[PDB]
């Protein structure tokens, strides 16, 4: 096997991007 | 006369109808306090018997709300009177009504959001379209279209001022 | 019963309001 080498991302965890978001909704307590 | 007090109606029941799907539950908060908060404003003073003791009439419930909020309970609005003992003119009554909503887990920006939509939804579904006419100085005046079609314009108030004033305000 | 008179909403339909909305989203292939 070949000598080892750090990915360039860092190592530490896998690349986690922060994505688009939408509000949560409650329901109609009337409903 | 009778049309702009259906129209008034209107807007309060759409609203209702507005916050009631989204989750909200309407309230009923004091309307006479020990202290008066949640605004700037003279308040009204009055002397109540049972408890021997002066009440100002509320200027404001967002304390009352904000502690429900902390209750629990995570969507609140109430649509009400509230008093505020100041000056009379053409956009000023010491009683007047407001609807105050709290939303947990929501920021000034979801706000905007749900502003706009409330807002340009309400104006299309009352008069027919986003654009309405309005005469800012009477009949007499000019009149002009305002356009409720979303989104809104954005500014940055110290920003915006900077620029009109030609000058930078100290922090 | 007393005589009718039609709702002040019209009497069409139910009042529909305009509500916030937040895009869907599709599963991630490689996931
Ligand atoms: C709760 C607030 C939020 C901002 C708009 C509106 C402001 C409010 C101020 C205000 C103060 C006052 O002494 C008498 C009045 O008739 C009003 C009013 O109608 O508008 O309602």
């Amino acid at each position: 096997p070949m000598y080892q080498v750090k990915p360039y991302h860092g190592g530490g965890a896998p690349l986690r991007v922060e994505l688009p978001t939408c509000m949560y909704r409650l329901p109609n307590v009337h409903g | 006369v009778r049309q702009k007090f259906i129209i008034r109606s209107k807007i309060i029941t759409y609203i209702r109808s507005f916050l009631d799907e989204l989750g909200f539950l309407e309230i009923e908060t004091p309307m006479m306090n020990i202290i008066p908060g949640g605004a700037v404003a003279k308040p009204f003073i009055t002397y109540h018997n049972e408890l021997d003791m002066n009440l100002y009439m509320r200027i404001a419930p967002e304390l009352y709300h904000k502690m429900l909020v902390v209750g629990g309970i995570d969507r609140v609005y109430e649509i009400g009177r509230q008093f505020r003992n100041e000056g009379i003119d053409l956009t000023h009554n010491p009683e007047f009504t407001t609807c105050e909503f709290y939303m947990a887990y929501a920021d000034y920006h979801d706000l905007m959001e749900i502003t706009e939509k409330m807002v340009s939804g309400m104006v299309k579904h009352i008069t027919g379209s986003y654009k309405v006419t309005y005469h800012p100085d009477g009949p007499e005046g000019q009149a002009y279209d305002v356009d409720f079609t979303p989104p809104f314009r954005r500014i940055n108030m110290v920003e915006e001022l900077e620029k009109a004033l030609g000058m930078k305000l100290p922090e």
